[PDB]
Order: C-alpha cells, then structure tokens, then sequence
C-alpha cells in the first residue's frame, strides 16, 4: 500500500474547507455537512492502484503561521489554492502563500487551482466586484502564473457545481504517478 | 484456554505418532468445528486437515495388522484377588501368537499350572491353593456403526470393525453325534458355539476386559453346513471385491481359493453334503427339517456367479503359467455348472 | 506385501490335513472342524514382515498323481512330511514321495517334518507296532534323511499337543528369510 | 449425479477465479460435509480445504475494495415501462465514482434530462414524456450475522 500526503493551503475569504468536505464527503451539491474536526483524511484512489489520500487542513490565520512551515519536509505534493473571483485571494496568494510555500520546499511538483469557478462568469456577482473596483481573475493569469511556477497543470475548479473537483483530484493523485 | 489448546495440540502429536486413525479423524472432525466456529486458528485448522488426509491416505494405502483376541482365566486361591475366579479377553499385540502369549503370561507367574483344558473348571479348581491359568483363542464379533447399515462400505474400513469396536467373542466347539463312517467325517458335525459378551468395546481404557454373561447354543449339521457356505461365500465376495480394487495384486490368492473351490481331492464336500442330505435317509432322519437343503441349494447357486466372477478375473490374469491351471479350473467350473444344473435339481 | 507358497504332501494313513486345518484354524487342541474344501490359505506371519502363507493341500489318492507335478514349479519352499511312528508312511517317502518331489525341483531348499511326535514314546502304540512288527521311526534316522537330502532343518512336530508345529511353520517361513 | 459433481468443480473453478471469500466460505464447509458424510471423496476434500485456507490467508491478507452505492431513479415516459417512476440502489463497481457513473449512464440515454435536485419529484416530472435522470449516492447499512 502507498499513501498520499499533499498540503492545502488558502485565505479563509475563499474557505477551501467547504469544498474540501463536500468532496470528502461526496455528499450531492448544497448538501454537505461542516464537522468540528480538521484534517480530512480518506482512502480514494483514481487509476494505478488503491492509495490513502491525505488532505492538511491549513488554517488561513495568521497566528497558525509558525505551525506550517513544519507540515512542508516529508510531503508527496502540495496544494495552492485561490479563487478566480476573489481578487484578495490573489494578491494574498502573490504576497504571502506563493513566496513562503516556495521557499519552503523548492524541489516539489506544484498544482494550482481555481475556486469558484462558477461566480467567474456569473453578471451580478462581476457588478458587484466592479462596483467594489475589484476584477475577477481570468485564465490567462492563471495561465500566466502556472507559467512562471513552472506548474505542471494549471486547474479550475468549483463548489456549488463541483466542476472538475474530481479531475482536479486526479489530477493531484496522478502528478506522483 | 492455554491448557486446553496445549492438550489438544499434544493429542495431534501423538495421533502422529501413534497410526490410530479413526478416533484421531473424528477427533479432527471435532478439533475443526471448533477451530471455524470459536477460535478461527487458520493455520492450526490447515495443520490438522493436512493431517487428517494423511490419515486418510494411510487407511487406503497403509497395512493395518489385526490384532489376535484370547481368554485367560486365572483360577485357585494363588492368585491375587483381583484374578481369583476371573476371565478376561485379552487382546493380543501385532502377530502375537497363544504360545507366545501363554509363555509370557506364565514367566509372571511359575507357581501357576497351566490347565490343559477348555472346559470350565469345577469349584476343586477355583478353591484349591495353587495358581490355574488356562488361556485359549476367541473370535472378536463386529459391530458396526448404525450409519453403516445398508451400504457398501469399503472393507479397509470393514476390517477395522472386524477386530476393533467389539464387545462379544465366540469360540466353535466341535461335537460328535452321529455314526463313525470312515471317510464322511461331515457325519458327526455339532457345534455349541460359546458366547460372550462384555460391556466395553475393545479398544479401550484396558486391553483386556472381563466377561459379563456367558450364554450356550447349538448348531444342527444343517446350521453348520449354512453357515461355512454363508463363510465361503463371503470370502469369496471379499476377494473378488479386493482385487476388482486392486491392480498389482497377485493371483497366488486367487489360484488358492479356486483350487479349494474346485477339487477338494482330500475331502469331498460337496458329495459329503450329497450324501448328507439329498439322500432319503435323512429325509427319513429329518421329515419335517427340509426348508434347510432349500437354503443349501441357494447359498450355492448364489456362489456360482460369483465362481463365474472369479473365473472372469482369473482369465483376466490368464498367462502361460496359469494356462493349465486356468484350464482345469474352466473345465471343472462347466463341469459343476452343468451339476448344478441338472443331476443336483436346483434352480439358479 | 509377499506371499509364500509351499507344497504340502504326504500318505493318508497319516493325515497331515487335520494338523493343518488345526494349525489354520488356531483353535484350542481336540477341538478342531474339518471343513469341506481344501487349499487352506492364511495370512500369517513370525517375523521380519507381514506376508501371505499358502498351504498346497496335496491328495494322497495315486489317481491325482497328474494333477501334482504342475503345482512344484515357480513355488517357494516344498515340505515332506512323514509320520515317527508309522513305518508305512516311511516306506511311502522312501520309495514315492522324496525321490519325485526332489526329481521335480532339484534346486530347492527343503524341510522334513515328522508327524505324531506324542505316539513315538507311547507305550501302547510302540507295542502294537511290535505286536504288528512295525518299529517306530526315531531320531536318528529322520537326522541320517535330513543329511542325506541336504535339508536345512529337519523336525517334528505333533498334532494332539501341537507340540513344535508352530516353530516348525516358522523356520518354513524363516527358511525363505 | 456426474451433472451435480461437475457443477460443484465449475463452482470450485469459478471462486478460484472469483475472489468471493465469505459465501465461498460456506460453500466449502458444506461441501467437506458432502464430502465426509455421504461420497468419501478424499483427494477432492483436501483440495478443497487447500482452496478454502488459501481464501482464509486472503481474507486477512488481501486487500478488499468497498464497492460505491448510487441511487438513481428514471422518471418521465420516455424510459421503458421497467424504468418509469421508480428507484434503484446501483452497486458501484471498484473505485467507481459517481461522476463517471451518471456519465455512462446518460451515455444509454441521450434523451436524459439530468436532475440537479435531490428533492422527489411532482406529478409533472413523473408524467412528462421526457426522460428525466436523478443519480447520486447512498450510504449501505451494515448487517451482522
């Protein structure tokens, strides 16, 4: 048997956490259920062979700063997460997330993913942004970062729909394979 | 629990080395049950059905000698009591022989007079101050188990009841009653077979085992004649079956028994029965006693397929050697046939 | 497993059959049943393995004389047997028995036997044979037959006491062994 | 009887082939019962009891995939009569998900109308001569002897 470590990290703006317990969970979209603990570690493989998928909560608060950088030595892969539509998400990512999880592990496959991926083209929630001076992020962006983190696929996905969480995780899976 | 499991895992040691397989097997049986329902010890339950087919294995292939029973009775006051007027079956080891045995027996004990006779002693015996020993053969009666009833049991299986699981013994007691002719010496056949009968099976916690009730009977020559035909014709049966099993086994058994069929050249008896029965003279004897030459006539019609069987097999193992035997066995087969079928009057 | 064939032969004044037929039938002394067919085979061993013992039961008829001479070859061992305190049955071996029985099988171990050992020291029996001019058949000359033939153990048995008979079918058995 | 014995060695074959333990299991015990009792086939016995100690090593030892359950139910007349208004608990296969399992299934029906909701559905769903397709998951309820 083979186990999988990969960290999480994000903003809590975006909250990750949900979309990582729907998928956990596979519960149908808008039917998920919060638990009180973190760290949601299951047994789901895609191809090759059953593996142990593990999944680091990361806290987006700035005190839980000093017990991250510990999780990063020993770690198959890591996630980065933000949001297309949450332009903090971005500049928190370009400021604080990208540099220091970089630093941290040099030599690592990386995976960069996009969450809501839905509200990224929704009218009403682009007004809104607009009316508070912020723009969503699109993909060439997203395109141009993986570029220059040398990303081997950059990803989109979403939380309401779920679309591509599941390619997304096979995606993660198979970077080790 | 630990104790148990040590127990057990010693009864396997010594059923390895002690070449008892039936108990040992139902043991197995029971040793299995408990493994899959209780305990689930995979390994040791593999263990012990790799044995259990080993078991099985030698009762087919490995030879199990059959062990002799005798009756030792200790008479007289020198005997210690708890051999003072006493009989107990002994169940003698492998091709332990009476002579053997009696020598053996009377090393234990020199002060002890060897009695010469069969019969019974009188109360002068089993009162007198000396040691009296008297030791003498008996045949084990099978019993077989309630779920043999009606079934072709394989006699590798049969065998083993045949000297073990047995309680009762019988022992033949030839008796004259009837004229002195010189050569039909079938004239004077009574039997008053003796009967015994103990509470416990042999094996058991003892080797030998006391007699609980003796019990007395008598057999006509008609009763005798049935019964050696009823004998014969199961041995013959027994061989068939064993070599029909059996590919390298030899015909020197089969040639013996054939030639015993055949030509009994020093005694006759199939005319001794002739003149026995199916003359007037013992219907003058015998008026109302008929039905028994009427079980005669079918005990020997019933043999003679199984004669035509023996023969099948023989010319199966026909070869340059066994030619003339073969042929003086074919012959003398038509020849009996054609007997039975006409001068005898018997119908098959 | 192994058998073991022997031929058995002898006069009928003797009958060396009820000796057999007691020998087969391991019963007590003085109470033995003849039974109706002949050829009595046994399985019964002494000692080294369990093997197949056959007991040839010859006729003492000269019509069956035809019937023998094809029972001597491919047999084991052979046993004549004679009578210590019958001079006939001497005379018979003498004359008939030991010179066709060697001539058949010249190359053969053999064993002599002599039977009723009890009557040849009875008192009343050696007084008929002298009444009858007949003299029993000691020791000596049954030793002085043996070394004659080259046999490798002569002996005598009985039938009454089964005096020998059971070490006489033993060293039959051994003289193969 | 030969028909009977030759269907026991097909099943014998088959579980050798089928990693099914437990029912195997059970099977084998019954048949050294049938063995013993009734035909005294030896060689055939220690077979099978080889056979069964192989499934007792795997059982401890092999690794056993849960299998996914989906519940998907059809509504609408355009599915056949074996398929309107009514529900089945799918059994997953290894590793199967439910997004490759609502792709497959609406693969069969094109004319599917995918159902976004969990919630039954009315009258008008039920009686519309579309296809509507509703597929998500479902949790078994473990049942100890």
């Amino acid at each position: 048997m083979q186990a999988i470590k990969c960290v999480v990290v994000g903003d809590g703006a975006v909250a990750k956490t949900c979309l990582l317990i729907s998928y956990t969970t596979n519960a149908f979209p808008g039917e998920y259920i919060p638990t009180v603990f973190d760290n949601y570690s299951a047994n789901v493989m895609v191809d090759g062979k059953p593996v142990n998928l593990g999944l680091w909560d990361t806290a987006g608060q700035e005190d839980y700063d000093r017990l991250r950088p510990l999780s990063y030595p020993q770690t198959d892969v890591f996630l980065i997460c933000f949001s297309l539509v949450s332009p903090a998400s971005f500049e928190n990512v370009r400021a604080k997330w990208y540099p220091e999880v970089r630093h941290h592990c040099p030599n690592t496959p990386i995976i960069l993913v996009g969450t809501k991926l839905d509200l990224r083209d929704d009218k009403d929630t682009i007004e809104k942004l607009k009316e508070k001076k912020l723009t969503p992020i699109t993909y060439p962006q997203g395109l141009a970062m993986a570029k220059e983190i040398g990303a081997v696929k950059y990803l989109e996905c979403s939380a309401l729909t779920q679309r591509g969480l599941k390619t997304v995780f096979d995606e993660a899976i198979r970077a080790v394979l | 629990q630990e104790l148990k499991e040590k127990l057990y895992q010693e009864i396997i040691s010594y059923f390895d080395k002690g070449k008892m397989w039936e108990k040992a097997i139902k043991l197995s049986k029971e040793l299995a049950e408990t493994y899959e329902s209780k305990v689930f010890d995979y390994e040791g339950l593999g263990n012990l059905l790799k044995k259990r087919a080993s078991f099985y294995e030698n009762i087919i292939k490995a030879m199990r000698p059959q062990p002799e029973y005798f009756a030792v009775g200790y008479y007289g006051q020198g005997f210690p009591s708890f051999l003072r007027n006493k009989i107990f079956i002994y169940r003698g080891k492998e091709y332990e022989r009476r002579e053997d045995f009696s020598l053996r027996l009377l090393t234990q004990f020199p002060n002890a007079e060897k009695m010469t006779s069969t019969t019974p002693p009188g109360e002068d015996i089993k009162s007198s101050p000396k040691q009296y020993m008297q030791c003498f053969t008996v045949k084990p009666v099978m019993s077989l188990p309630p779920s043999y009833k009606d079934k072709p049991v394989p006699e590798q299986i049969l065998n083993y009841y045949r000297a073990n699981e047995v309680q009762q013994f019988r022992y033949s007691r030839p008796f004259r009653k009837g004229e002195k002719d010189p050569d039909n010496e079938f004239a004077t056949m009574w039997i008053e077979r003796t009967t015994y009968t103990t509470a416990y099976t042999f094996p058991g916690i003892l080797k030998w085992f006391e007699v609980k009730q003796i019990s007395t009977e008598e057999i006509s020559p008609l009763e005798n004649a049935i019964e050696t035909m009823e004998l014969t014709n199961e041995r013959i049966s027994n061989c068939v079956q064993q070599h029909a099993w059996d590919r390298s086994l030899s015909v020197h058994p089969l040639s013996m028994l054939l030639s015993g069929i055949v030509d009994p050249a020093v005694m006759g008896g199939f005319s001794n029965y002739e003149k026995a029965f199916f003359t007037e003279k013992y219907l003058q004897e015998h008026p109302e006693d008929q039905e028994k030459v009427e079980l005669l006539k079918r005990l020997i019609a019933l043999q003679m397929p199984l004669l035509t069987e023996g023969i099948r097999i023989h010319g199966e193992k026909l070869t340059e050697q066994l030619k003339p035997l073969h042929e003086r066995l074919s012959s003398c087969f038509r020849e009996l046939k054609e007997k039975v079928e006409k001068h005898y009057g018997v119908i098959t």
